[PDB]
């Protein structure tokens, strides 16, 4: 069929040319003109005409002036109109001479008639028809969506069409898809994989059980699907009794239940975080801090404080250093209550200091405080020291007076420091608050 | 000690009181009450 | 699995000589006596012959319709067994099958549709069938050999089409004579593959 056409077709050249523009409808049909016919409107923002030379290449030049796709056709010739219409044996029947229609198998699309339709001038007479009417592909496109099609896959070299099918859903509602086709300079394999991906994207069903038979591959260990979880947990009506245990008074004391918090989002910190603590023993809880404490971007400087060293010797030392981003009280750590005094635990009167140095010292940075089980998330164990909440207690306090000196507490389980690894560099640093 | 299976088809529902309260009296058997595990269980157990 | 899959058919005039092969996977070819069953075109199955396993002797029985005529052999190292079909005559044209024992028939192959005619490739000569007053049909006399497919309205109507299974005349030629039962102006395409000449048909009473 095509190359009978193609070959009797190859005198009307010099008589009529093809065109394809993407130029809305209305203009096009309002100013066409001298032999000039719309072959096949393949959009709202899409029309190929089918008119005279001298004409149809002005046309081509008027679209080139709107802006819109303007392609004189090197492959023009007669369609659509009655310079083909008079071979009526030739161009009409010896191009399809056998046939056979087929019944509803998958349903296919003809456009001369705007619908889906199987007739007998499909396999036979439909090239009659089409030299002789419009395409009206738009009207088809738009069945289509209709009968339920959204993903359109160009079957050529270049998107020409996919391109105008793109301008089908640029004013329908039912936005479509229309899988880019191997660009005009495409001609390799690669480039047909790169399509295929984006048929798989669109929503094409590839079967990639047929891609990948000829590759000869092997299925290997690929990480599972990434549920995005919520926190969907139905807390039960009849819990202890339905309240805290034997019924209810009118008046209701609070409780503090430790809640999985946010171990803060991570920031690259600067300047110095100052580890400061005591000299009496070896601490492996430094060595445990730091190695995420210059790695969090800062410097790590150590600051002995000793028991009642002065309100002002820890200031005197910040600034001897210069700017801090904030320190780690580590003198908390691993630390006996002095049998004394439950109050002079030695830490709360230098975490005391340390944060009136800071006042004093004019650097302004949030002081951290790591405990060793001081307080604790749930009873699993014991606190390991009541006396050290003591720093905890006034640590709610030391906020209220100076939020920029004051960052906070940090609890970490007695004896193990792989919990600093983990997380002070972020916790530090939190954004949580 | 024969072979002898037992094969109840049960729903787990609610009986006693929730577990975690536990209760008075049935306090180790309430587990043993509310678990259509030993709904099958408890026969081969009585009979062996 | 045992899979006695053959190959060997085709188009001959008689007093030709054609090959029949039976590839023998799945077991121990030597230890059976693979035989030959003809059946045919729609009547029962002939057995044509067998030969004995080489440690039964190796000695070849065929029947009195094609003694001195065809003749089989089997090879181990090649895992094949043989019929060479030698001075075909009209009788030859059959579904000849391969089964796995000489008695005890068993896997039976495929069946390798061989055919000795005389005729040569034509088209049909599509005669239409009018009504008396109903069913209307066609016929596709005189076309060699078979494929041959016939629809109505070109396979839109399916419900009431009889496509009569093929018929031979006495000249090699072969005639089908599809029919449709519905009351009214159909069409019947007829695809004679081998020369690839479709003829349509348009009937009336």
């Amino acid at each position: 069929v095509v190359a009978l056409r193609s070959r009797v077709i190859a005198t009307m050249p010099g008589n009529k040319g093809m065109a394809s523009i993407a130029a809305p409808a209305g203009e096009v049909r309002a100013r066409i003109g001298d032999r000039v016919e719309i072959a096949a409107v393949n959009g709202p923002r899409s029309v190929v005409v089918a008119g005279d030379s001298d004409e149809l290449d002005r046309l081509v030049a008027s679209c080139t002036t709107e802006c819109i796709r303007a392609k004189r056709l090197a492959v023009d010739y007669a369609s659509h109109s009655s310079h083909v219409e008079t071979i009526r044996d030739a161009l009409h029947a010896e191009l399809g001479e056998d046939f056979h229609p087929l019944p509803g198998f998958v349903p296919f699309f003809s456009t001369v008639t705007g619908r889906w339709t199987q007739p007998d001038e499909l396999d036979a007479g439909y090239w009659y028809r089409n030299l002789r009417r419009t395409v009206r592909f738009a009207d088809a496109v738009r069945a289509l969506a209709e009968q339920g099609y959204r993903t359109f896959l160009e079957v050529s070299a270049h998107p020409i069409l996919t391109a105008a099918i793109e301008e089908i859903g640029d004013g329908s509602g039912a936005d479509l898809s229309a899988i880019h086709s191997l660009r005009r300079g495409d001609g390799s394999l690669a480039d047909f994989g790169e399509a295929l991906s984006r048929a798989f994207a669109a929503g094409v069903a590839v079967d990639w059980e047929s891609v990948h038979l000829g590759t000869g591959a092997r299925r290997v260990p690929l990480p599972t699907y990434p549920f995005q979880r919520e926190r969907v947990w139905l807390e039960p009506k009849p819990v202890a009794r339905r309240s805290t245990e034997v019924d209810e008074v009118s008046a209701l004391r609070y409780r503090i239940e430790w809640r999985p918090t946010g171990a803060g989002e991570p920031a690259r910190l600067d300047g110095t975080w100052l580890v400061a603590k005591y000299a009496g023993t070896a601490d492996e809880t430094s060595t445990a801090a730091r190695e995420a404490l210059e790695s969090a971007g800062a410097r790590v400087r150590e600051l002995v404080v000793d028991a009642r060293c002065g309100r002002d010797e820890l200031a005197e030392r910040l600034r001897s250093v210069g700017e801090v981003a904030g320190v780690l009280s580590l003198l908390a750590v691993d630390e006996a209550e002095p049998e004394e005094a439950p109050l002079a635990l030695a830490s709360l009167a230098d975490t005391l200091s340390l944060v009136q140095a800071m006042v004093s010292a004019e650097l302004g940075c949030p002081l951290w405080t790591v405990t060793e089980s001081a307080v604790a998330t749930g009873p699993f164990e014991r606190v390991r020291n009541a006396a050290h909440g003591a720093l905890w207690g006034v640590g709610r306090v030391i906020a209220l007076e100076n939020p920029a000196v004051w960052g906070g507490l940090v609890d970490v389980p007695a004896g193990s420091v792989a919990e600093l690894a983990r997380h002070l560099a972020a916790v530090v640093s939190g954004g949580a608050g | 000690a024969s072979p002898t299976g037992v094969f109840v088809g049960l729903i787990p529902q609610e009986y006693g009181p929730r577990l975690a309260e536990g209760g008075e009296g049935v306090e180790g058997y309430l587990m043993t009450g509310t678990t259509t595990s030993v709904a099958s269980g408890r026969i081969a157990y009585t009979l062996g | 699995e045992v899979q006695l899959v053959q190959s060997g058919g085709g188009l001959v005039q008689p007093g030709r000589s054609l090959r029949l092969s039976c590839t023998a996977s799945g077991f121990t070819f030597g230890d059976y006596a693979m035989s030959w069953v003809r059946q045919a075109p729609g009547k029962g199955l002939e057995w044509v012959g067998f030969i004995r396993s080489k440690a039964y002797g190796g000695t070849t029985e065929y029947a009195a319709s094609v003694k001195g005529r065809f003749t089989i052999s089997r090879d181990d190292s090649k895992s094949i067994a043989y019929l060479q079909m030698n001075s075909l005559k009209t009788e030859d044209t059959a579904v000849y099958y391969c089964t796995r024992g000489g008695t005890l028939f068993d896997y039976w192959g495929q069946g390798t549709l061989v055919t000795v005619s005389s005729a040569s490739t034509k088209g049909p000569s599509v005669f239409p069938l009018a009504p008396s007053s109903a069913a209307l049909g066609c016929l596709v006399k005189d076309y060699f050999p078979e494929p041959v497919t016939v629809s109505w309205n070109s396979g839109a109507l399916t419900s009431g089409v009889h496509t009569f299974p093929a018929v031979l005349q006495s000249s090699g030629l072969y005639s089908l004579s599809s029919v449709v039962t519905v009351p009214s102006t159909y069409i019947c395409n007829v695809n004679h593959k081998p020369s690839n000449t479709k003829v349509d048909k348009k009937v009336e009473p």
